[PDB]
């Protein structure tokens, strides 16, 4: 009878796979590919100048 | 790389004021330089204002 952390490494390997599986989902649907027409919209973002003191 | 986009619409209202530029059809420009009441005007013998 040795030590053993079995199942630590399937616990582990389990937050791997889900955590795999839900950050391939999401980078699944949000930089997808449009169709044969192109981006339907514009990103349009303009940023301002600011009054800034230095002290 | 984006999720959504919103859109908003400005409108404004401009007046008039020193500093703008009215010019004629005939190239003769100018910046409105005072704006003065309406009694200090060159009146005509019937009483209207300039």
């Amino acid at each position: 009878n040795p030590i053993d952390l079995t199942v630590l490494a399937e616990y582990h390997k389990q937050i791997e796979s889900n955590l795999q599986r839900i950050e391939r989902k999401n980078q699944r649907t949000w930089y997808s590919k449009p169709g044969e027409r192109g981006i339907t919209c514009s990103g349009r973002q303009k940023i301002k100048g600011k009054s800034i003191p230095l002290i | 790389g984006v999720l959504k986009i919103v859109k908003v619409y400005l409108a404004v209202k401009r007046r008039i004021q020193p500093g703008d530029k009215m010019a004629g059809r005939h190239g003769n420009k100018g910046v409105i330089s005072k704006i003065n009441p309406i009694e200090d005007m060159p009146y005509d013998e019937n009483g209207t204002p300039v």
